[PDB]
C-alpha cells in the first residue's frame, strides 16, 4: 500500500520484484521457472511502457524471496533484468543475473539418443564461456551444444 | 517415328536437350487433353524388387490413365523371385518373353541397364537404381519447374539439404546444365557438401553456382528452390540435432521470395519444411507429384507408340 | 446431383434414413440390371494400411465390375509408407493428387476422417479405423436384412457373441434404431455385454431391447440373428472355454425358428456356428459376403456420379 | 478507496477484463487460449482477495476485445468468470460463459490409438451436457469422454 | 529331516500355514547371518522356457549367494529345447539325470506339475506356469507383509488393479487365507474383478472383504495396498482411459495412510504408481524385490538341505 | 581407502592422471601374480542391453577370474528388461538390492550415468553407452601402450580410420592428453576427421598434433599405429572404394617401422589390417585383446576391495 498505476504499476509491501525482463520473457519465465505455483498474490505487467527497452515486463511476487541461484537461473533468458528484494515499501535488496555454472530442469537434451528423455531424471547441463556466445554439456551424453540450438528445442 | 520409340530410358545421362524438351511438350498435351485408351491392350510390369510405394502408385496410375494393364510385384516383402539362384539376366529374359515395357527399381546401380541386354525389344523404363539413376524423377522435376516459371534457362535454383548423398539433386543439376545461364547456389551442411564431380562438370561448362550457408543470403534473387531430405543416419544424433538442423524451411523466411519462386522436394518431408509453408502459394511439393502423372504418361507414351498424333 | 454425390463415406453417424433408403435402393437395381462401364475411366485407390484380404477383394471386385481402374497397397507387410517421418495427412495429399476416390483401411480410430481434411475434393470411402467405423459392413448387413426380410422396420434382431467389441453390431445397432418398431435381444457372456452408451441411446429413442442368456429364449420371435466372433484373447483360455463357449449356434436350434428367420455373420466364423447350420435355409452368412459386392458398387456409384440413370 | 480493493487499480482505458477467474485457473488460461501473444499492455492478478467469492485471478488486456466465441471457450475451465468490455473508462458489456458447441484446439483425445496424437491436426471435441457433467466427444476416433477425464487426460 | 526336504514346490495350495511359516523363519535368518557355502557343489537348472529377466536375475542370484552353481537357458524365438517334437517330459527325463534342483517357468500352466512326473528325485520348482501359479513371488510378498507389519493374521490388506487376471492377486489372497482375521478391500474396475472362486473360498473360511472403487475409499484403514499393473491389450484404450480419476496412485492419495501403510507391486510399473510415491515411507516395492532374494535362498536351502542349523 | 573404492567408472573424462595410473599399475601386478580369491562371495550383473559379445566374455572372465560369480543378460530382439514400458531407472533400481557391482552396456548415451543415481551404494561401470563413452577399453589400450613402449609420455601416436565416430579414438586421445609430451598423427578420410573439439582440447594443453592422408607419410617416426574400421554404412560404397590405394596397412608398409613401433585395433577388423600384418612383430592387437582381462581384472578389484596389498 502506496499508489499503483500502469505506466510503472507500484508498491507491494515485502517480496521479490523482477523487473526489465526483456519483453515476451515473462510469461516464459512464468512458465519454466513455475513461479505461479504459490498462493502469495503475483501482480505481473507485460508489454509495459518503460526505460530503454521501451516496452518491457515484470513481475511482483509478494512475500517470497528468491536469490543467489533463482536469480542466476533468469540469466539465459533475462540477463538484463533487476531483482528488487523489499521489505517494508523499500527495496532492500537489487540483484542483476549472473550465468551459473549449472541450469537445472529448463532445458532438453537436443541429442535425441540421450537417455534422459525417457526417464524420471531432471535435465542438467554444465554451462561455459560468457557472452561471446555459450555452451551447454548435458549431464548424461556429454554433448556439448550452443545455448541458441538446447534453447529452439 | 519419334525419337523416342522403343528406346530404354534409363540414365539422365543419355537423354538429349531436345528428348528432354519432347518428354516435356507431350506431358503438357496429355496434361490439356487426355488419351486414355492410347495404351489400350498393351500390358506393363510394374517390377519394383526394392518397394517404393510412392512412386509405384504414380507409375501405375499412369499406366491406368492410358488405358493399359498392369501385373507385377512390390518386394522386400518376400514375393519369392531371386529364390533358388535367379539371377535378374534370367528374371527379365522371361518377364520381356510377355509384357509389352518393363518398368522397374532395384537396389543395386546398373540393374536397369543389365535388364537392357536382356529384354530384346521391350523397352526397360527405369523408377530407381540405388544410388545411380532415378529419370522420371528428374522429367517430373522439369516438367514443374517448366510449368511454373515458363522456361529452363536463365533460372537461379537454389539446392538446400543433403546434397552429397541426394540421388535426384544430382540428376536434377545434370539435366539443367543441359540448358542455358542457369545459376547455382547451394546450402549443405559441411559434411553432406555436392561432389566435386558434380561441381567439375559445372565448371567446365562455364555454368556459375555458389555455396552460401543460409537460404536467407540467397532467398530473394531465387525462383526454384529445391530442398532435399536429410536422413538422420547419414550424421549422428547430436550433428543432426546440432547447429545442423536449420536447412529447415519456415514460412516467415519466404517473406522477400519473389512472386514467382516456388518450394520443391521430391518427399517424404519429415520437418525440413514447416507445415505453414504449405499455406504459403509458393509450396508446390504437392503440385509437383501430381505432375509425376503427366511426366510418367509422356514417356509411356512416346516409348510405346511410333508416331504420336497430338 | 444425387445427395451423396461427392461425400466422404465416413461414419454411420452420418448417414440419415434417406441416405441409408437411397444406397440401398441403387444396390437393388444394380444387382439387377449391371452397368459395368460405369466408372469407365476412373482410377480408385485401395489404400489397405492394415491387411483385411476379405474387405479389400470386395471393394476391388465392386470397382472391378463397375469399370473402374484400382491402384493400391496391402500393409503389415511392409511396403514401405510410412516410412521416413511421412505423416498421413502427406500420404492423403500426395494421393489425392491423381486418384479419384481413396478407399482405405487403417489402425487407428479417426484416420479417415483425417484423410478428409486433404483429400480436396476426391471422396474418401472407410473400409474400417481401429474400432470406431466400418459403414460398407454396416450397409451389406443392412441391404441382406432388406433383401431377406422385406423391410427394415419392426423386425426383432438377436445379436449373440461379443457385444462389447464388435465394431459391427454396435454400427448396426445404430442403424436400425435410424429405423421404427425394431426390437433388440442382446445374448452375450457377461464380460462382453454391449456397452451402455449403446443402449443409453437405444433408451432415450424408445426402442425395446433385452438381455437373454440363451437364444432358446427368444428364437421363436427372432426374425435376424447377427452372431458375432468372440476372439479368445477376450478372455483367458479357461474362461472362453467354460461355460461361456456357449454362445455356439449349431442346427438343432433352429427348430423353432420362423420360416423367414436368416443367420448373418461378418466372418471368419470359427466355431460359433457349427458347420451343419449351413445346410439349413436360414443360413445367410455366405450371400451376405456376396451383398457386400452390391452394397459397395452402389456407394461408389453414388459417389462418383452426379446424376445416376437407373 | 480504502478497504484496499485495488491499490487503485489500473483502470484500463479500452479492453477486455476478465474477474473471477477462480484461483489457479489463471495462469492455465493464459497459456492455452494464448492470451500473452499480444503486443498490448496486460497487467495480471493472481491470488488476489475475493472476499466476495472465494480467492481469485483477474487478467485485463487492453485495447483487446475477446468476445463471443472466444468467451464461451472459457466455460470448460472458469464457469464462474464475468468478462467485461470497457470502450472508455467504464464497463460498456460484462458477459458470462456459456457452455459452447464444441472446443477446439486445447484439449486432447484420451484414446491414446486416436490419430489426432501422431498428426497435424487441432483437437476438436462436441460438448453435450448430460446432466450431472458434460460429456465430450473426438471429431476423429468418435469415443465419447467425461469433460473430468479429458481434462486431466 | 524339515517338512520340505526334497519336496516340490508346485502351488501355494499345497503348502500349510505351517510350511509358509517355516520358510518365512528361515529366510529372515538368511538375511541376518549368510551362509555363502550352504549349497557348494550343487548345481542348479534355471530352465526359463518363457523369458523373465528380472524373476531368472533373483533366483539366479539366489543360487549363487548360497553358493551353488548354475546351468540354464531363457528362450525367446530362439535355442532348442521343448522344440515341438521333444516332449518337455523329455527334457525333464533328460535335465533330471544332469542337476540337484530344476526352477522352471513355462508358458502354459501346469509345466510344473508335469515335470514333477519326470524329474525322478529332482525337486522342481516352479518360478510360473502360465496364469496358474508362481509360489516365490506370494513367499515374497508374505515375508515384506511379515517383515513391515509384525504379523500375517489381522491385517487390513487392499488389492488393487487386475483382479480377474493378476495372478499373484489370486495367490496372495489364498495364501493370507491360511491366517486369521484379515479383512479383504477389493478395488478393481468391474470388467477386471476378482472372480467368484476366491471370493467364495473367502467366505467359508468366514473371510471379511468388501469391494470398493477407489482407493480413496479406504486409504484410511489400510495396512498393506498391493498394487497390480491393468493390463492395456486386455481393455480398449478408451475404456482403459475412461474409469473415474483413475486408480492410480499418486503420494496425494496418500496423505491420509496410517504410519505403517505400505505400498506393494509385483513389478514393472508403467503408471498406475507415480515417481512421487517412491520418495515417500509408504514406499515398498523395491524393498519388495530384494526380499524375493531370502525368501528365494530360503526355499532352495529347504529343500535341499535337510536339517539347517542355523 | 583406495581412490577409487565404491566408485562408479563412467567416463574417461572423470578419471585423473594418478587413477589412470593406479589402475594401470594395479592391473600389472594382478597379471604378474593372480589372486583367484580375492571377490569370492561377490555377484555381479553383466547387464548388457546391446550385445558385444567380445566384451561380454572379457568381463565375464575378469569377473571369475577373480573368483566372483555372475548373473546378468545380453539382450538383442529378445528377453525382457528395459522393454518399453518398464524404465532403465527401475531395472537398476530392482537390480541394485540383489548384487555388489553392475557393468552394463546399453546403445543410449548416459544410460549409465543415469544408472549411478538409481543403484544406491552399488558401483556401475560403464561397458560402452551409445557413441559416448567406453572407458575399460581406453583402459586396456593405455595398458598395452605402457606395456610395449615403457611409458605413456613423449609418444609419437597415429590415429587411422573413422576419427570422426571412433568412440575408442576420442577417448584415446582425451586420456593419452593428462600425460606430457605426445605427438599426434590423425589420417582419416577427410569425411571422417577427428572432430574440431578433440582439436581444440589439444590445443589448449598445448599439444602437438597434425593430420596427413597416409600411414606412409608417418609410419617412419610412429611408436603406436592405432587402427579404427572403417564403417560402410556411413559411407557410399563407391566413396568408401575411392580413396588413394587406401588407409589399410599390409607387412609392405611396415618396412620402415620403428623396431618397437606396435600396431593396435580395438577390433573387429575386416579388412584395414591384411592378414600379412599378423605374423610381423608389430602385430599387437591380439595381445591388447588379452590385456583386456588384466585391465578390467584391476578395476573391478579396485572398486570392490578398499585396500588391496598385492
Ligand atoms: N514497494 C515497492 C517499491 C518498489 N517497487 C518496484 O521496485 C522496482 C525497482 O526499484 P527502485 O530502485 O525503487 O526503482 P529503480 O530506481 O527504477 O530501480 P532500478 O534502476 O534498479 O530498475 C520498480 O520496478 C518498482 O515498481 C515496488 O513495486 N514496490
Ligand atoms: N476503466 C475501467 C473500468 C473498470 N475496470 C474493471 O472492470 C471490472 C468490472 O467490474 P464492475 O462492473 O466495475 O464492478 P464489479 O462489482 O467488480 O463487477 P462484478 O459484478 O463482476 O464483481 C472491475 O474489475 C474493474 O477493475 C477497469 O479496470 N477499468
Ligand atoms: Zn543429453
Ligand atoms: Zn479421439
Amino acid at each position: 500500500m502506496t499508489h499503483d498505476n500502469k505506466l510503472q504499476v507500484e508498491a507491494i509491501k515485502r517480496g521479490t520484484v523482477i523487473d526489465h525482463i526483456p519483453a515476451q520473457i515473462g510469461f516464459k519465465l512464468l512458465s519454466l521457472f513455475k513461479l505461479t505455483e504459490t498462493d502469495q498474490r503475483i501482480t505481473i505487467g507485460l508489454n509495459l511502457p518503460s526505460g530503454e527497452m521501451g516496452r518491457k515486463d515484470l513481475i511482483k511476487i509478494e512475500n517470497t524471496f528468491l536469490s543467489e541461484d533463482q536469480v542466476d537461473q533468469l540469466a539465459l533468458y533475462a540477463p538484463q533484468a533487476t531483482v528488487n528484494r523489499i521489505d517494508n515499501y523499500e527495496v532492500v535488496g537489487k540483484s542483476r543475473p549472473s550465468l551459473p555454472e549449472r541450469i537445472d530442469n529448463v532445458l532438453v537434451c537436443p541429442n535425441s539418443n540421450c537417455i534422459s528423455h525417457a526417464e524420471p531424471v531432471s535435465s542438467s547441463f554444465a554451462v561455459r564461456k560468457r557472452a561471446n556466445d555459450i555452451a551447454l554439456k548435458c549431464k548424461y551424453c556429454e554433448k556439448e551444444f550452443s545455448h541458441n540450438v538446447v534453447l529452439a528445442n | 517415328a519419334n525419337p523416342l520409340y522403343q528406346k530404354h530410358i534409363i540414365s539422365i545421362n543419355d537423354l538429349s536437350r531436345d528428348d528432354l524438351n519432347l518428354v516435356l511438350a507431350t506431358a503438357a498435351k496429355l496434361k490439356a487433353n487426355p488419351q486414355p485408351e492410347l495404351l489400350k491392350h498393351k500390358v506393363i510390369a510394374s517390377c519394383f524388387f526394392e518397394a517404393s510405394t510412392r512412386t509405384r502408385l504414380s507409375f501405375e496410375t499412369s499406366m491406368h490413365r492410358l488405358g493399359a494393364s498392369v501385373v507385377g510385384f512390390s518386394d522386400s516383402a518376400n514375393t519369392s523371385l531371386g529364390k533358388k539362384g535367379e539371377t535378374l539376366a534370367d528374371t527379365i529374359s522371361v518377364i520381356s518373353t510377355y509384357v509389352d515395357a518393363i518398368v522397374m527399381r532395384h537396389p543395386q546401380e546398373g540393374a536397369a541397364r543389365l535388364a537392357t541386354e536382356f529384354s530384346g525389344n521391350v523397352p526397360v523404363l527405369n523408377a530407381g537404381d540405388g544410388s545411380n539413376q532415378h529419370p522420371t524423377q528428374t522429367l517430373l522435376d522439369l516438367f514443374t519447374i517448366q510449368e511454373t516459371q515458363g522456361r529452363l534457362d536463365n533460372l537461379h535454383v537454389a539446392m538446400v539439404g543433403d546434397l552429397k548423398y541426394g540421388r535426384t539433386v544430382h540428376s536434377l543439376t545434370q539435366a539443367l546444365a543441359k540448358f542455358d545461364g542457369n545459376r547455382f547456389y547451394f546450402i549443405a551442411p559441411d559434411a553432406l557438401a555436392m561432389p566435386q564431380y558434380i561441381l567439375d562438370m559445372l565448371d567446365e561448362k562455364g555454368i556459375a553456382w555458389s555455396l552460401h550457408s543460409s537460404i536467407e543470403e540467397v532467398m530473394a534473387e531465387v525462383d526454384i528452390l529445391y530442398m532435399t531430405r536429410v536422413q538422420k543416419e547419414r550424421l549422428d544424433p547430436s550433428e543432426y540435432a546440432n547447429v545442423k538442423a536449420q536447412f529447415v524451411l519456415r514460412a516467415s523466411d519466404l517473406h522477400n521470395a519473389k512472386a514467382n519462386m516456388k518450394v520443391l522436394h521430391p518427399l517424404p518431408r519429415v520437418d525440413e519444411i514447416a507445415t505453414d509453408v504449405d499455406k504459403t502459394p509458393h509450396a508446390w511439393y504437392f503440385q509437383q507429384a501430381g505432375n509425376g502423372i503427366f511426366a510418367r504418361q509422356a514417356l509411356l507414351a512416346l516409348v510405346l507408340n511410333r508416331d504420336l498424333v497430338l
